[PDB]
């Protein structure tokens, strides 16, 4: 009854746009979820995945996960990611790890910021006035693949690859009336009420006992029309390569990510923090200059140690002894709209510990929330005035074969009741600026809130 | 055994303390400062004992005063950060507000070539999260020096006659230079 053995592959056509052409027609299912590479150049842009019709649903919201299979509903107070790696086990599906089909079936959704709340004990301050699920994840008996690297679409299956072949192409891409915004932008937060923010975060920095919080507002439009149209366009103009478009039961998640969390490959762990940003420059010899300027700057160097540092401590908790590695730091990566800072540490997951497990020990990243993490989660609930939500969590998937990778959803829009959220921070140090952070918001979001505007 | 015990006070950095001395190949057992009793350290018979930094005083750092005055010419012990100023205020040091507070800032150090610093270079750059360090006008006779910042604060102290010595950086942070064999020195010694 365990099944050991590799899912039935098909090959389909190739085409450079296979996960957009086939996403199309289930972009209006809940549980049609897509992860696409934003066809990047880009180290970590190789992959597309596209799953829909899932076996189980679990949706957490608060201490309560409800686990949905075809005619059985559990509700459960047990921790979210144990709940989740207790469904992956109990569907006796377990193959073996391909390098070129790295997600063979399994769990694939959201990991809400607020399920941070599960891990730790926070206070209660900021406003809930997102309702969208702390985790929304499908578990998937099928993956559509699309591989750049390889130029190979793979459709597999751990049931009937034929019958998933022959119900991908029945599907129909409906017309689907154009996204339009149908207010102007708004943030939850005046310039005054940010400096007020700043000015009491670095109070608690010079106190010590907190070195870096990552401060955020959110800008708040209403909208009518198809989100997936919204996606086409802005996946075009962000070319970010931890994209995702999730067609949940709440709402839509449009996730414009160039921000890749933790990696589990073949046990093989990697994360990349992002920290330091410089906008980008029209002129190009002038560009090069920004992208010298922010790997050689002082200031952004000591943020992204930091993060470095508080990544290594996370994973290492929970590392093979001695498996701890930083390969990269300070590596300048461009993308439309800025300049990022990334660096990247590596390890190795002991045989004892699932994926699972990995993501529990360092939910949420240390890039979003600060140093130390639960004292910046603290004084980013006093000050904020709303819950994160959807906004700086996780979009992954977990393998049956035990793999896994996820991102950090900055750059990452929720669409619900017609009303369409964008969020956008910075880490905040005793050697930050009131202007420059609040001007550095705008420099990572603009282009995202510009394109929208019709 | 080469059993070395690293007492945890509760630092956002501790586990890449283990993961270091992993690195170098000790059996490290981990144990937060309130959750191991004297009787407890004296069974497990740790050969060497490492004091953790962490975000709190050393009298509000759980059993880690009492081991340095039990252990102190029994077993090396080693203290880090917090560890360091426990080790200073246990012989009847004084602990102060530093020049300019420093977190995740690298300063370069000049050090004596003795005790943790045998064989490295001089100077040394190295990551500091701390506000206060060992007062020098009151630091106890039973303590050299070993390290000293660009601005003189004290940045390292070994005892004259036991194996009993303290950074006020972390040597683990990936730009602390030479971290890993100035924690082998501490080892293999
Ligand atoms: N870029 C990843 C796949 C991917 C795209 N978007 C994602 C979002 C989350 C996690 C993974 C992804 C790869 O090439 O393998
Ligand atoms: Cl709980
Ligand atoms: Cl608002
Ligand atoms: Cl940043
Ligand atoms: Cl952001
Ligand atoms: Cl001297
Ligand atoms: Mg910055
Ligand atoms: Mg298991």
């Amino acid at each position: 009854h365990m099944k050991t053995l590799s899912p039935a592959v098909i090959t389909l056509l190739w085409r450079q746009d296979a996960a957009e052409f086939y996403f199309s027609r289930l972009s209006h299912l809940p549980w049609a979820m897509l992860l696409h590479s934003g066809y990047a150049d880009h180290p970590y842009s190789r992959f597309d995945i596209v799953v829909a019709e899932p076996i189980c649903t679990l949706t957490t919201f608060g201490k309560e996960t409800v686990v949905s299979e075809s005619e059985k509903r559990t509700t459960t107070t047990d921790d979210p990611l144990q709940v989740l790696q207790q469904v992956l086990d109990r569907a006796d599906i377990r193959p073996t790890h391909n390098e070129d089909l790295p997600f063979q079936g399994g769990a694939l959704g959201l990991f809400g910021y607020d399920l941070g709340r599960r891990f730790e004990s926070l206070p209660e301050i900021a406003e809930q006035d997102i309702v969208l699920p702390d985790m929304a994840v499908g578990i998937y008996d099928w993956a559509l693949i699309v591989d750049h690297q390889r130029h190979t679409v793979s459709l597999l299956s751990h049931n009937d690859v034929n019958a998933r072949r022959a119900w991908l192409e029945s599907q129909q891409f409906s017309p689907q009336e154009d996204f339009t915004l149908t207010s102007d932008w708004q943030s939850n937060m005046t310039r005054e009420q940010y400096g007020e923010k700043f000015r009491q975060v670095q109070e608690y920095l010079h106190s010590g006992d907190c070195y870096q919080v990552n401060l955020a507002q959110r800008f708040h439009a209403t909208y009518s029309g198809d989100e997936w149209q919204a996606f086409l366009q802005l996946n075009q103009a962000n070319r970010a390569p931890f994209s995702a478009f999730l067609r949940l039961e709440q709402g839509a998640i449009l996730s414009l990510s160039p921000e890749r969390f933790i990696l589990c490959d073949n046990s093989e762990i990697q994360t990349r923090p992002i920290k330091g940003t410089l906008p980008r420059l029209p002129d190009p010899q002038e560009d090069s200059k920004q992208a010298v300027k922010l790997a050689n700057s002082a200031k952004d160097r000591a943020e992204n140690l930091m993060i470095v540092d508080l990544m290594r401590n996370d994973i290492g908790r929970v590392a093979v002894a001695g498996s701890v590695k930083v390969p990269e730091l300070f590596v300048v990566e461009p993308f439309p709209a800025v300049h990022h800072l990334v660096s990247t540490i590596t390890a190795q997951l002991p045989e004892q510990l699932h994926a699972s497990d990995l993501l529990r020990a360092a939910f949420p990243g240390g890039s979003i929330t600060g140093a130390p993490k639960v004292r910046a989660m603290e004084i980013i609930d006093e000050l904020e005035p709303q819950r994160r939500n959807a906004w700086c969590g996780s979009i992954g998937y977990l393998s049956f074969c035990g793999n896994m990778d996820t991102s950090i959803t900055i750059r990452t829009l929720t669409a619900i009741n017609g009303q369409i959220f964008c969020s956008a921070g910075g880490g905040i140090v005793a050697d930050s600026q009131e202007e420059a952070e609040y001007q550095e918001t705008f420099d990572k979001v603009n282009r995202i809130l510009k394109q929208l505007e019709k | 055994g080469g059993m070395i015990l690293l007492i945890d006070n509760y630092d956002s950095f501790t586990w890449n303390l283990y993961q270091y001395f992993c690195e170098l190949g000790a059996d490290v057992l981990v144990k937060r400062n309130d959750a191991l009793t004297l009787a407890d350290i004296d069974a497990l018979k740790p050969q060497k004992i490492v004091i953790s930094p962490g975000p709190c005083t050393p009298d509000e750092a759980g059993i880690s005063l009492d081991v340095i005055r039990h252990y102190a010419g029994r077993l090396p012990i080693l203290g880090v950060c917090l560890g360091h100023q426990a080790m200073a205020q246990a012989f009847g040091g004084k602990v102060v507000r530093a020049a300019k507070v420093m977190h995740g800032k690298t300063s370069p150090i000049t050090h004596n070539g003795e005790g943790v610093f045998r064989g490295l270079a001089n100077p040394l750059t190295v990551t500091r999260y701390h506000s206060l360090v060992v007062e020098p006008d009151s630091l106890p006779a039973c303590f050299d020096v070993t390290a000293w910042s660009e601005t003189r604060e004290i940045m390292g102290i070994r005892h004259r006659q036991w194996d009993l010595e303290g950074v006020q950086f972390h040597p683990e942070s990936i730009l602390s230079e030479q971290g890993h064999q100035l924690l082998a020195n501490f080892l293999h010694r």
